[PDB]
Formats: C-alpha cells, structure tokens, sequence
C-alpha cells in the first residue's frame, strides 16, 4: 500500500496568511492526488482533484501543485472559514490511502491556564465513589500536561482527560482532568493535588486541598 | 439555378491530407463567416498520419489556410491500478467537422484506446474521440463518450453487452440549435451503432487535460438491442436534427443506418430520449439507404422534410439489367401527428457508378422565390466520371424533378468532388446563400457563390 | 444538485451486523463509482472499497475483506455498506463518496453515519455538584455527569439562562459508560449569593435531573 | 386499280422502292405516254416493260457459315459448335422484314472449371475437416458429366485491419486465437491457394494444410475474394473453353461497398487484379469492398457462374443478393459443409438448364421479334429463352428482323448470343434502297432542260444544287 505522509500535523496561523500543507508519497503517483477539507464537526468537501484542479465551487485562493511523490496545497490570504482539517488522498493505486491530516488553528497571545480543583460531592461519596476534578481553562498554546499527586506522590491510574476545541471568540483551549477512586481508597489519604505544566511558566501551577480539613 | 460556375474560389491543403473530406461554415462571435475544413490524413508529429483541421478565412481568391491546432500526442495515465492509453496514429482527425455558435467540433473516429491492468487489457479499439475549439479564446476540450475501463474478460463473461469499444464516435456529428452535440458512432454496441449526446457547455466545463476518463453527467447515450434486424446496421453512420413532432420545445434526431436489417438500410426519426417515432426502410438491399440524410422544408409550408441518399441504388434497365447509379428519396412531412408516407419524389442517378445521393446539402433558398432548395452530390458522376453536383429547387408540391443546374467538377479524375457539401450560408454577404464543395482526393475545396438570377425558373 | 444522504446513527452490539445506506439525491447512483470510507479520531481515514452500481462489481482494501460487503440498488438509487461480526474497533464514522469529473477521484461526500458498538444498556447519568473548596474575585463551579449510555446529554445552567463563560467538555468512554463535565465562571458577588443550577437531560433514558451548586 | 405505287406519284426509282416492299420500277426508255414507272412488277411486264429494266429488290436471308452442332464438347476445343448457323447475310429493302432461324445446343461433355472459394474464419474449422477428400470425391461425380474437369481453391476471412482484426496484445497479431486455448493463422483478406488443375489430389493435399483464422465482426470479406477470383484470370487459371463455376461457401453475412469506411477505407474498389506472387490480395487494407453492380459487371465479362453455397441461417440473405446479380445460384450448405459435393453437382445442372438469347449492336432502326421452340417442338411466341433443359438438349428460335425506313449506312452487323456461351450468330445486314441503274446516271444530261438536270433510271432529276 502507498503511504501518504502529511505535514505539518497542525499550524497556528492568522487571517490573511499564505500557508502550505505538503504531502509526500512512498512512491511517485503522477498527480493522482486529491485534497479535502473538514470543518469542525462537519462532513468533508473536496477541494482539488488530479493534483491541480479546483473542485467546482472552491475559491481560487486554494491551489495545488507538485509532481512525482511530493505535493502541496496552498491557501493564499486565509479566511476565517479556512480554519479546519485538511487531508490528502492518493488514487494512483488501490487501495486508496490518506494522509494523517493537518489542522489549521488560530494564532493568539500566550495565556496561562486558570486552574481549579474540586473535592468529591457529598452525593457521590454516599454511593461509594470519589471523583476529584481539575479544570485547566483558557490557555494558549494547546500543549499542556496534567499530573495528579496523592499525599505528594504521583498518581496515574483512574485518570480521564477531556479537551475542548479552540474557543470561537477567545481562541483559547481548555482541559478537564478527573481522578476516580473508591470512597474507601479516597479516605486512606489526606492531600490531593493537580499540577499543570505549560510553556508560559517554568514552574507548574499547583492546586491542592486536604480531605476532612477545610 | 443561379450558383456561379465561372468564377470559383479554391482552398487547398497539403498533398495526401484529404483536405476537404469534411467541411462546414463557421461564424465567429462577430458573425464573420469562415470555412472549417477537415483533413483526416494530415501528417502529425511522428511524421505519421493523424489528421488535422484548417480554418479558412473567406477571400475571393482562396488559397492556403491556417491550422486549428489540437493536441496530437498519445497519452498515458496510470491511475486506480490501471494504465489508460490513447493512440492518435491514423485517428483521422477532421473526418467530420461541424460548427455551432463560435465553437468548432472536429472528430477523430478512428482514435484508438486501451486500458492495461497487470497482464489483462480492455483491447486496443477505435472508440473515436471529438476535439472542441473556441478559436477566438483558445479554449480546448474533448469528448470521448465510449472510452471505458472494463477488461476484455468481463465483456466475454457478460456476452458482449453494452460493448462500446468500437464506437468510432464522431464518425458523424451534428449540433442542435440549443447547443447539444450529437455524435453518431456506427461501431457502437458491437457494430449495431449508437448515438451519444451532451451539451457543448457541459463538455467544456467537465473537461481537463490528462484525466482521459471523466464524467459528463448531462450526457445521454442510446441503447443496445437483442433484435437481429439491428446487427451490423451501422446506426449513426449519418445523423441530422429537425422538427418532426409538432412540438417546438423538443428536438428530434434523424439517424441513418445504411446496413440495417441484413443491408436493406433504414433511417429513423427519434425523440431526444432515443424513442423511435418513425422508420423509413430502404428499397433495395446494399443500396446504402441512409448513407446520407438531410433535413429542410422544401415546399414552404413550414414543416421540415426529410431527404435520404442511397448512393449505390441499382436502377432497372432494358433486358432485366440493373445499373448502379444512386437514388435520393424525398419524404414531405404531413400536417400534424401522422406517419411520413411513401416517398413524395424519387431522384435517380444517370451515370454508372456515379454514386448520386452520396451527399445532400440544404441550400436554403438559392433563387429567392420563397422555397428552399438542395444540392445532391454524385462524386463519380458526370459524363467523364469526375464528379457532379446537381441543384434541385423546392416548390409547393415538393421538389422539381429535374435539376435547375449542374456543377461539373473542376478537378482531375479521382478527386471525389461532392463527397462533402455544405450550403445555406451567405459567405460574401451579397444576400444569396452559397455552396462549398469538398474534393478530398485533390485536397481542395471549391466555393460557389450564388449570384442574381439571370432569368427566373 | 448532487447530494449523498446517509442513514441515521446506528447503535449495535458486539457480534451483530448493520447495514448503512447512502441515497443519491439530484443524480442517478449509477453514474459513477461509489466508495466507502471509515474515519476514527486516532487512526484517521481509511478507504473500505468501492462499487460500480451499474454492474455490482466491487473492490476492497484487504484489511476489510469479510467484514465489509458493499452492494447497491439502482432502483432505489442507494448504495449500502454492510458490516458483520461487529467489534469495538468498528466504532467510527462512515462516509459514502463519489468523484466529480475524474473517474477515479473522491470529491463528493455524504454527511457521515456514526456507528457505535457497545454492550452497554441504556443507563441514566449520575449528576454531582462541584463547589469550590474553602477566594479571589472570580469563582468557578462545576458539574459532573457520570455513567450514562448512550450519548448524548444536554448541559445548561439555570436553564440556558447562564450561558457565557461556560465550558462543557466532550464525553469520554469510561469502561462501557460515558462521562462528561462542565465548568462555569462568574464573580464572587454572584455566588453563593445567587442560585446556580446544573441542568442535564438524557433523552435516551428519559431523565432530566437538576442539581444546584452549594457552598461547603 | 391504281395501288399505292401509282397513287404515291414518286419522282425517282429510289422513292419508288421506298414506297412499299412490293413496288417496282421500270427504267425502260420506251415506256408509253401515260404509263406509271412505279407499279407491281406484274403490271410493269404486262405493260411491255423490258425485263432487264425492272428494278425490284427482294429481301432475303442466306447462311454464310453453317457448321453442324457438335455431339460432344470433348476434344480439340474449340471447333465445338453450340450455335448454328454462325453467320448469315440479311438483305432488306425499306420498311421490310425477313425471318431467319437459330439453333442452340447445351453440348454434352463440355469442359468445367470449379474454383472453390472458402470462408476460413473460425466457425468454418469443422468444414475444413469435412472437405479434405472433396477433390477426389468431386472428380468421381463430375467424371460422369465431363472428361475435362479442373478444380482449384482460395480462401478468405476479412480485411486485416482494425476493427475487424484484433490488434492487441502483440501476440494476437501472430495468433488471433491466443486468448482462447489454441492457435490459428494471422488474419488474411483473400489468398489464392491452388490454380485450377486436373490433378485433383493437389486439391486434397492443399486443403489438408489449410487452417482457419479469427476476426472480430460477423460479416466477412468474401466479396473482395469473389472480385479477385474473378478478375485475376491468369492466376486463378480459368480456361477459355469451359463452364466457370465459382463456389462461394460461408456461414455468415457479408461486407459490402461503403462498409470499409469503418476501417478508414474510402477508396472505391477498382475492379482490377491485385494478387501478386505471394498470392494474397494486396489491396485488402487500402480499397473498399466491391459493390454488387461492379461484381456483376466482372462476373459477366469473365463469364463466371457464381454459386452461393451458404448455411440455412443466411440462405434468404444470399437468395436476395442473387436476385440482384442475375445468373447466380444458391444452394443450402450444411453447418460442416458435408453436403457441398451434391450442392455443386445440382448447381452445375441448374446452370446448364437454361438458354437465353442476348442481342448486341442492334442498329437502332432494326427491331427483333422471337418465337421459342423448347420442350416439345412446341412454339412459344414472343419468347427468347428456354428453361428446364437437360445437358444434351437442343432448342430453336424463330427470329424476324424489321427495318424502319432506310438508314444512312447500308451495311451493319450485329450478334445474337446465348448468355454464357462462346459461340454466336453474326448477322450481316445490307440495306437495299437504291437502284442498280442509279449507279449509271448521266450528270448534266443533254436530255434534261439542257444540262440543268441529271438523267437516271429513265427520268429527269434536278441536279445539285437547285
Ligand atoms: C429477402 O427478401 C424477402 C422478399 O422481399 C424479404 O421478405 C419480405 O420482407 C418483409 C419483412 O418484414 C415482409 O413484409 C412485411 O410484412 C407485411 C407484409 O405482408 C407488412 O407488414 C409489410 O409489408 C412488412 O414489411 C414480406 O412479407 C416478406 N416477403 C416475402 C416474399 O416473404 C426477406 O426479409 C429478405 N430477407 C433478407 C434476410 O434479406
Ligand atoms: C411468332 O408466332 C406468330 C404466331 O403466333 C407468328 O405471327 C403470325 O403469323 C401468322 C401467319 O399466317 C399470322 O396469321 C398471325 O396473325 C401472326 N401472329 C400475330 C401477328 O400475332 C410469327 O411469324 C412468329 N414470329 C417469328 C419471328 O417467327
Ligand atoms: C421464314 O419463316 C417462314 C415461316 O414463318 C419459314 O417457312 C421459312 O423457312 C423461314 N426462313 C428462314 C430463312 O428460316
Ligand atoms: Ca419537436
Ligand atoms: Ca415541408
Ligand atoms: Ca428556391
Ligand atoms: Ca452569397
Ligand atoms: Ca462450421
Ligand atoms: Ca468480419
Ligand atoms: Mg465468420
């Protein structure tokens, strides 16, 4: 099968920019390549067929070029509706195969996360379970690491993370981290901490609380 | 009657090119009339015959014409794990040409095609192809509706159904007033013949170079048949259009099938969905009834009449002998929904082997008496066998049965003068429509200018 | 106008089968190849195969042989993808695709059909209030929706009233059950002085619990 | 009473004769006061007109050559005689007529050439197997009819050119049967194999070496082959004095003139031989199939009797072509040609079962009428052909020539020939319109108004030019 390596996996760019997504194929495919767009939570639209040909309806700020095994999609003067996912597909051979895609995201100013921690609820405890939650809100860039500690010691089992898509009107990202324990195990310890590591600070932002005590 | 055979205008192509094999008038976007000329044996890139097309500006003195260039290179596309191949050698580009609006369509009925897939193939076969040009803008497009990507074995397993590999699309061609290109493809469906239609606008908008196999979605193709009357009928050997069902919103198609029914011949009139409205049967086997068809109202009642040529018709003569001379049949369209009847008029050749009826061109109204007229070619006719074109004038009851004028070929023996003809266009703008006559054997075209009638008749 | 209209989201059990449809609108399904493509968040996009609905002939990526059967019915202008012996890994979004002009291209896409393969029974979600611990001029509350199936749920505060400054995170699959949470940030002069309530609706189990956030 | 001779009041001996074939003219210098010089030859003598002065032509027909009808067509060929007499002299006066007679024999034991022209496309493979002893079996049966048999063989498929011919992959050019499970010959248009010979085992052995080819479309190129076998005289070896049977065997429809354009071929067939020393038809790919009318002209000119021996699925087809190529014969060929021997024997019978007179070079002013005596000394007015005959039979025709007026030329000849036959009757005609004495006139005679006139056949005629 033909491997399509697509780069870059993502890029944080601005309106008006001219950007290029490349695609390298494991062998020559003589312009038998298509480019595709998927807007957030939507289906796909075709942009380019056979290397350089605009699909009907596509604005001409989109162009495709390349030959042999190396191809590019270029978007001149980025529009707000261009922040989306893009994929290449080769049809030189069966089976058809796809690139790993590229997500255009909005560039903005760095912003440290607002970190917030919640002990389990009374209701949850009486049913025998215990979830501690940390919210890491409105930060940029998207790369961020969360670490749980119980009585000062890292904890990894029982953690479930969820991330939002770039927020429409402030271009930040958020994340939610939940640590789930049995009520019985939650009571064996006193300290609960979540530490956020972001490019904005060399030191982790730390939030804690002690069980019982308050 | 009043075509002027004294001061002709000659255009000429390269020796051996068969310049004149097909031709048409072409009006540019400002209504200036030129002549498009096909030359199906013009040498291509590899010093190999591929055909060519010429676009001749009008000039009383005639002469040489510039080429209308089309891509003559074989193409290969490796895609979907297959190899697509076009072969342009001896394709006969210019074997048909037609003009509509400011677009020119020139066809290469013997262009070949093949698809390779590992050790298998479609078979290399003449699917034919058409080349479209808008000379003023340089736009180019192509239309080749019989190209496929099915492998040979699949046709065998499916009993050769819907087999469009030998279509020879573009063998004949015509364009409706609305701009639908209609191609005759007499090799279609294993030599039954088929028609393919698509709007010119859609052909341009869906075409890109190098794709080779692409969809034209508004296109419409006629149908295969299990009925042996159609086998080897070459349905689409000739084509024309006109108005035959009284409804001015629909265009009807006229299709010659000169070997229909074990070579009896036939011509069919169809609606634009290829449903048959009438069938005219040939009179004599092997006469090639349907070799040529022409549509024009000749008796001034506003209803299109049909002329059919059977160039190899053998007339009965003294002592139970038969003499091959050719015959033309006129069918007048009756008022309102009714079958075209027996022919209203039979015109018959006089010169042995002359092939009278080989081409039939509407002239519009040559002598300006209010009835449309026609020119019939006999490419080997005349007392010297060099070729003649005969003019017949319309009148209230159909056509006159004796020619008002005879144009003897100005070329040497073998020119095939008359093999192509086109009339009904006033090329010099003197208010009378003129006639162009191809003589592909001499690689030339003659223009006959109509002039004021000397004495009326 | 060409449109490819696919059948609704499917929810099935491991080992069962499912048959997705793709109906041509504005054109005849017989005009071109019709392809099927699988999309998952991690693994991305994979071509399953195609069918020429004119003659039934099919092609498949070998990775799908035996799992995927693609069929078509020109009469109803529809193409089908049939998946058998379903597994968790068959959980994805499926698309039907056809070219625009180029015979071999992939230009028009159906809107997609989510397939979810799980043993889970329809379970109502537990809803837990999340109040701070025990200070600045901004305050943040939360809501934790745990152990429901299937998706989706609808989360609002004070019944759509409180809307701005809210973050509701995507659901994630805990064991065979879903969990989702949501934050909200106001000023200290708004809470606990004013009543903030979490409204979570799980139409599948026909439940609409509401939990108010209370100090500690 | 004053007949049309006297009433006409003619001025000269010439005009007198032209009045009616019964009139006569007296040149006698001593003819009484009121005596008509133009009257019945009886009334002239009864009126004392010298016998040497009577001018009265009589229409007659005397035979110049009258060789008897041959009993056998064997031997020195030819003073085999099949038509008798074979030259006569006819003399006619203005508006008169004379009758004469012709005898035509379908002579026993006449030489016979049979050229077997065979479709060798793939469905004729089993036929090839059936006819490998046809030469010797045919000789045995035809020996009963003729002691001078020659036979030959040629074969055809179709024009070797796309799309009739498969042209991919390269292997298919060398072996059109490659994509089946076998081998066959590269495609060929028409090839001559065996020049007409009396050595019949040459036929068997050539046939055992033949094999089929394969092409794409059902109608085949046999009309190209009929034309070449017809006009390539010396190569096929047709003899001047024999029946020529051309046996065309096929199980399929046929291509015809104007089909060739599907292969890009537009040049009309030129009706000439294009088979050279390699024995293949070299214009197959450059010249269209021949039309029925051209095939007819060449078949008639070389005197070939074409026999369509075809399978039942195309019998009506070829029967209908046969009606447009007069003299052609159709027989029903079995699917493996197993019955072709009898078909050829019955065709031969049918071909020699007719006698049909044709007239060539008839002066416009002569008209002919015919009475036929065929089966049983039985006359059949207005008929110039006989049918249902057996080899050895004799028929007879009674003929009358009628001249209208009197032509400017006084000597013409024409021919009466049965179609297909060597021998003919030459009729030499002489129009007797003048008077013998007219050739001894006296210009500027002293007897005629003193030189103003000319003295001829007894009267005065205005001289030239008044
Ligand atoms: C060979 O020639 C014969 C004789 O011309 C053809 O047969 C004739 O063909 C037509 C075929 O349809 C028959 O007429 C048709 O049916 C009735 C007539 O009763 C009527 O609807 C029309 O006249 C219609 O055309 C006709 O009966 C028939 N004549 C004879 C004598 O059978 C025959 O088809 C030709 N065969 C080939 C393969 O060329
Ligand atoms: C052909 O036969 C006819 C008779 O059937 C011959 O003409 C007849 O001659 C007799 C002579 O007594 C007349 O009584 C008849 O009136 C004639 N028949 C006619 C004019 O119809 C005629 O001689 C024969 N033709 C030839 C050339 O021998
Ligand atoms: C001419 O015809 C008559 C009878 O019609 C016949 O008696 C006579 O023998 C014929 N003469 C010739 C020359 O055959
Ligand atoms: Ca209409
Ligand atoms: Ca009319
Ligand atoms: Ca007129
Ligand atoms: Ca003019
Ligand atoms: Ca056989
Ligand atoms: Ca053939
Ligand atoms: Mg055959």
């Amino acid at each position: 099968d033909i491997l399509m390596t697509q780069s870059p996996s993502s890029m944080s760019v601005s309106l008006g920019d001219t950007v290029s997504i490349t695609c390298h194929a494991s062998q020559g495919i003589s312009s038998n390549i298509g480019w595709l767009q998927q807007k957030p939570g939507k289906s796909f639209m075709g942009l380019i067929y056979y290397g350089t040909n605009l699909v009907d309806g596509v604005p001409s700020r989109f162009s495709g070029s390349g030959s042999g095994a190396d191809y590019s999609l270029t978007i001149s003067s980025l529009d707000s509706e261009d922040f989306a996912d893009y994929y290449c597909v080769q049809y030189a051979q069966l089976p058809y195969t796809f690139g790993g895609g590229t997500k255009l995201e909005i560039k903005r100013a760095d912003a440290a996360p607002t970190v917030s921690i919640f002990p389990p609820s009374s209701e949850q405890l009486t049913s025998g379970g215990a979830s501690v939650v940390c919210f890491l809100n409105n930060f940029y860039p998207k790369d961020i690491n969360v670490k749980w500690k119980i009585d000062g010691s890292e904890r990894q089992n029982g953690v479930l993370n969820s991330w939002t898509d770039q927020d429409s009107k402030d271009s930040t990202y958020s994340m939610s981290s939940t640590l789930t324990l049995t009520k019985d195990e939650y009571e064996r310890h006193n300290s609960y901490t979540c530490e956020a590591t972001h490019k904005t600070s060399t030191s982790p932002i730390v939030k804690s609380f002690n069980r019982n005590e308050c | 009657l009043n075509l002027d055979p004294v001061q002709l205008t000659f255009y000429a192509g390269p020796n051996g090119s068969q310049f004149g094999f097909s031709l048409d008038f072409h009006k540019d976007s400002h209504g200036r009339v030129a002549i498009v000329v096909g030359a199906p044996r013009t040498l291509g890139p590899s010093q190999e015959e591929t055909g060519g097309v010429f676009l001749c500006p009008w000039r009383a003195e005639g002469g040489q014409c510039p080429s209308l260039l089309f891509d003559l290179r074989d193409e290969t596309r490796n895609v979907g794990s297959q190899t697509l191949q076009t072969f342009k050698a001896r394709q006969g580009l210019g074997a048909s040409v037609v003009s509509w609006s400011d677009v020119i369509v020139a066809c290469a009925p013997w262009q070949h095609w093949n698809v390779l897939e590992k050790t298998e193939e479609a078979e290399k076969t003449p699917v034919g192809s058409c080349f479209l040009a808008q000379p003023e803008s340089g736009r180019r497009a192509e239309y080749s509706p019989c190209r496929g990507n099915t492998l040979s074995r699949i046709y065998v397993e499916n009993d050769f159904s819907w087999d469009k590999r030998y279509c020879e699309a573009g063998f004949s061609s015509v364009v409706t007033q609305a701009g639908e290109l209609v191609l005759g493809a007499p090799g279609g469906y294993y030599f039954l013949g088929l028609l393919a239609q698509a709007p010119v606008a859609d052909i341009f908008s869906s075409y890109r170079p190098g794709i080779l196999l692409w969809h034209v979605s508004s296109q419409s193709l006629s149908f295969d048949s299990s009925n042996p009357e159609y086998f080897d009928g070459y349905w689409g050997y000739s084509v024309a259009v006109g108005e035959f069902d009284g409804d001015l919103n629909t265009t009807e198609y006229v299709v010659g099938a000169p070997t229909w029914s074990w070579t009896l011949g036939a011509v069919e009139i169809l609606d634009s969905y290829y449903q048959r409205l009438h069938r005219l049967r040939g009179e004599q086997m092997a006469s090639y009834f349907g070799h040529s068809v022409a549509v024009t109202d000749v008796n001034g009642d506003g209803r299109h009449d049909l002329l059919v040529g059977a160039p190899l018709y053998m007339e009965s003569r003294a002592d139970r002998k038969l003499a091959e001379v050719g015959r033309v049949y006129l069918f007048l369209q009756p008022r309102g929904p009714h079958a075209l009847g027996a022919p209203s008029l039979l015109l018959t050749g006089t010169q042995l082997y002359g092939r009278f009826g080989s081409a039939i061109a509407p002239l519009g109204d040559l002598d300006r008496d209010g009835y449309n007229d026609i020119a019939v070619a006999a490419p080997y006719g005349g007392p010297s066998g060099r070729g003649q074109v005969l003019v017949f004038l319309g009148q209230s009851e159909g056509l006159r049965s004796r020619p008002s004028q005879v144009l003897d070929s100005p070329f040497p023996t073998g020119s095939a003068f008359g093999f192509s003809l086109r009339g009904a266009v006033d090329i010099d703008d003197n208010g009378y429509p003129d006639l162009i006559v191809g003589a592909y054997g001499a690689n030339q075209v003659a223009v006959y200018r109509a002039q004021p009638v000397v004495k009326a008749s | 106008e060409v449109q490819l209209q696919q059948s609704g989201a499917e929810l099935v059990k491991p080992g069962a089968s499912v048959k997705l449809s793709c109906t041509a609108s504005g054109f005849n399904i017989k005009d071109t190849y019709v392809h099927w493509v699988k999309q998952r968040p991690e693994q991305g996009l994979e071509w399953i195969g195609r069918i020429d609905p004119a003659n039934g002939y099919t092609k498949y990526d070998p990775k799908f042989q035996g799992k995927a059967t693609i069929t078509a019915d020109t009469s109803s202008n529809t193409a089908y993808l049939q998946l058998s012996s379903l597994t968790s890994e068959d959980t994805a979004v499926y698309y039907c695709v056809r070219p625009l002009y180029d015979y071999y291209a992939m230009d028009y896409w159906g809107q997609g059909t989510s397939v979810t393969v799980s043993s889970a029974k329809t379970t109502a979600p537990s809803v837990y209030p999340l109040a701070p611990v025990c200070t600045g001029s901004s305050v943040t509350l939360g809501c934790l929706v745990k152990g429901y199936f299937p998706e989706p749920v609808t989360l609002t505060w004070n019944s759509g009233s409180l809307s701005s400054g809210v973050h509701t995170f995507p659901a994630v699959l805990q064991s065979d059950l879903y969990t989702l949470s949501s934050s909200v940030t106001v000023t200290s002069s708004t809470w606990p002085s004013q009543s903030i309530t979490c409204n979570v609706a799980h139409p599948a189990s026909s439940t609409k619990v509401d939990k108010k956030i209370e100090p500690r | 009473g004053p007949n049309i001779c006297t009433t006409r009041g003619v001025s000269s001996c010439q005009q007198c004769l032209a009045v009616s074939p019964m009139c006569a003219w007296c040149s006698d210098e001593a003819l009484p006061l009121g005596s008509p010089r133009c009257d019945l030859k009886e009334n002239l003598l009864k009126d004392n007109c010298a016998p040497e002065s009577i001018e009265f032509p009589v229409s007659e027909a005397r035979v110049l050559e009258d060789r008897p009808l041959s009993d056998k067509g064997s031997g020195d060929s030819s003073q085999v005689t099949q038509v008798s007499p074979q030259r006569i002299a006819l003399r006619l006066r203005p508006d008169d007529s004379k009758n004469f007679s012709i005898q035509v024999r379908q002579v026993e034991d006449y030489p016979v050439d049979i050229y077997y022209l065979m479709d060798l496309s793939y469905s004729m493979k089993d036929d090839l197997w059936s006819i490998q002893n046809l030469g010797t079996k045919l000789a045995t049966q035809m020996r009963k009819l003729t002691s001078n048999l020659r036979i030959g063989f040629g074969a055809f498929v179709d024009k070797p050119v796309s799309p009739y011919m498969y042209i991919s992959p390269p292997e298919a050019l060398e072996n059109p049967c490659y994509d089946m499970k076998t081998t066959c010959l590269p495609m060929f248009g028409y090839k001559h194999v065996l020049t007409l010979t009396d050595q019949v085992t040459r036929f068997n052995e050539e046939v055992k070496k033949q094999s089929v080819s394969r092409n794409r479309d059902a109608p085949e190129g046999g009309f190209d082959a009929i034309m070449q076998a017809t006009v390539c005289d010396e190569k096929i070896g047709w003899r001047n004095d024999a029946s020529h049977l051309l046996v065309f065997t096929t199980d399929a429809k046929t291509h015809i003139a104007l089909d060739g354009r599907l292969a890009g071929i537009v040049q009309p067939n030129d009706g000439q031989c294009h088979v050279g020393s390699d024995n293949h038809y070299s214009a197959s790919t450059t010249m269209d199939y021949p039309s029925l009318g051209l095939m007819t002209e060449k078949l008639s000119q070389k005197n070939i009797n074409l026999i369509f021996a075809v399978t039942e699925n195309v019998v009506n087809l070829y029967q209908n072509y046969s009606e447009l190529i007069p003299g052609t014969t159709v027989g029903v060929l079995s699917m493996d040609s197993s019955n072709v021997l009898q078909l050829i024997v019955d065709a031969y019978g049918k071909i020699r079962s007719k006698v049909e007179l044709e007239v060539r070079d008839l002066p416009e002013e002569l008209s002919l009428s015919f009475n036929a005596t065929c089966l049983n000394n039985e006359v059949i007015p207005g008929l110039k052909s006989c049918m249902g005959l057996k080899i050895g039979d004799t028929v007879s025709f009674s003929i009358e020539a009628k001249v209208r007026g009197c032509p400017q030329e006084k000597e013409k000849s024409f021919t009466i020939k049965p179609v297909g036959f060597k021998d003919s009757l030459i009729v030499q005609v002489t129009f007797d319109c003048d008077c013998a004495c007219q050739a001894q006139a006296e210009p500027n005679s002293h007897r005629c108004n003193n030189g103003n006139g000319t003295f001829e056949c007894g009267v005065c005629r205005c001289g030239p030019g008044w």
